[PDB]
């Protein structure tokens, strides 16, 4: 569950 | 009233004598997190996360008993509005610029390998396996949410490109070998600096944690720090086979769409726009 | 010194850290090098190095208990537990500072500090009822009898005739103590090993350090330490709040408390700490 491009 | 004023009975119990108006509250997807000098208080922001919070505590306790070469947030107190007090991991994220110095890069890559090895080993322990989420079809669920929720927002070529990325993704093995952090971005890895070279202090934000494929954590590292640095980590840890490189590439190419899928459900317009860049 | 003689290994473990900026705590088996965020245990002998694999395991078990506070977390890989011998063991460093008894003169401070000692001791107690903790920790039998022997053998030679007579008084009751193996027992829970963050408000328990003497044993040993450091009234508040104020427990505490300076002198004697030996032997020479 990558947030903001990770 | 603020979150601080509103929660003040609980805060004077957990933080006796601490002025609430002097604290800070960070928000996340599921939790309002009150930040004190050496600990945080996690509070659910929904009825969903209030019910899940016991299990999250249980998971954090398991993580606190692993050998990862660094700290994790240790559960110090849990209760019912449920709360969970965790130790605050000290330090700050590493600026990508620090990796210019090749002695810093070596030491940092070394500490990443220790962490990833620890997570890998930990996934082989039946107990951890028994306590941690291990979803099957995590990506087919993803692909269906993207088609449903994002395709209507996309150009025809956007949809074509996304379709190609989701195809690759459907061809990955449903590996459940390692403990996978799930969101191992730079801001979730804290360091001690200014005492010689950087030392890995610890890792935070374990809400995405699962038994899974470690390529997901390696992809996140490369997204934050770039390809030379990830090559260094992959080479030091003996993970630079082409099968691993395929899994990493496949997963990384989903990062823009994951952000867009979150920002869609959030109502966050700037993240959605950024996520959809080039898909419309 | 230790820092000098171990500069190369320390330059590897703490790269770029000036080793003259580090401090050393003296242990029976290992010397402990104190850095800003971590500590490094250095075996003093081949025997000491062969004990670190099990110490690694022990510290991992402690890092998993529900104590309401932190402990030194092992920073090795789990496979270090299966080794014959380790040349070092690195542990996280618990932040905070010891608490001066002075603070306990304000009665709200005292209540809040007693409550946090109770959470710690209650967690140690319940962990001692757990068969998997029990299997991973040492649980010597006849420890009081043997300790009395060890005092007579190692400390009496350092004592005056008066000192020896006083020690004999205190060692008297030990053979009659029941031999209780029910709790995880830190075994050196003086105020210097219990660390507090007092900046933001009332004293908050950061954590506990120096677990060299940990075992499955008698909770009265840890309460004795508290009483030795803080005196009767503070102890009574801990016992009341913890549910431990019964006559049986209280009598064991009194007996153990009367040997607590001798415990400190015996440890200082075996670990080479001259100041701690002089302190511990106060009034026995
Ligand atoms: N243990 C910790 N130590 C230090 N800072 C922490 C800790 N836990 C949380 N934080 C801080 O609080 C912020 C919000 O917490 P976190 O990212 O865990 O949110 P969440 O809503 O629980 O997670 P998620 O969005 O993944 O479901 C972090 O970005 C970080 O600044």
């Amino acid at each position: 569950k990558a947030s903001s491009x990770a | 009233m603020g979150i601080l004023q509103a929660n003040r009975v609980l805060l004077s119990r957990l933080l006796p004598g601490v002025e609430p108006e002097g604290l800070t509250v960070r928000h996340g997807q599921f939790h309002q997190v009150v930040i004190a000098s050496d600990r945080v208080v996690c509070l659910p922001r929904t009825a969903a996360a209030a019910a899940r919070l016991p299990r999250r505590a249980a998971v954090m306790r398991v993580l606190a008993g692993l050998d990862l070469g660094c700290r994790t947030p240790r559960p110090l107190c849990e209760g019912s509005l449920p709360f969970l007090v965790l130790s605050r991991v000290p330090g700050a994220p590493l600026e990508a610029d620090a990796l210019e110095d090749s002695k810093v890069a070596e030491v940092v890559a070394a500490q990443y390998v220790t962490l990833l090895s620890g997570l890998a080993s930990a996934g082989a322990d039946e107990k951890v396996r028994a306590a941690l989420p291990a979803p099957q079809g995590r990506w087919r669920q993803f692909a269906a949410d993207v088609r449903a929720e994002l395709f209507p927002l996309m150009s025809d070529g956007g949809c074509r490109q996304a379709e190609r990325e989701l195809a690759a993704l459907d061809s990955l093995p449903d590996i459940t070998e390692a403990v996978v952090h799930g969101n191992l971005g730079a801001e979730n890895v804290l360091w001690v600096r200014d005492d010689g070279l950087p030392r890995l202090s610890g890792v935070i934000d374990w809400d995405e944690v699962s038994i899974g494929d470690p390529a997901e954590d390696l992809a996140a590292i490369g997204a934050g720090y770039g390809k030379d640095f990830l090559d260094q980590v992959l080479t030091l840890g003996g993970w630079s086979d082409r099968r691993m490189a395929t899994r990493i590439a496949t997963i990384r190419a989903t990062f823009a769409l994951q952000q867009a899928l979150s920002a869609c459900r959030d109502g966050d317009e700037e993240e959605l726009a950024d996520g959809l860049t080039g898909y419309r």
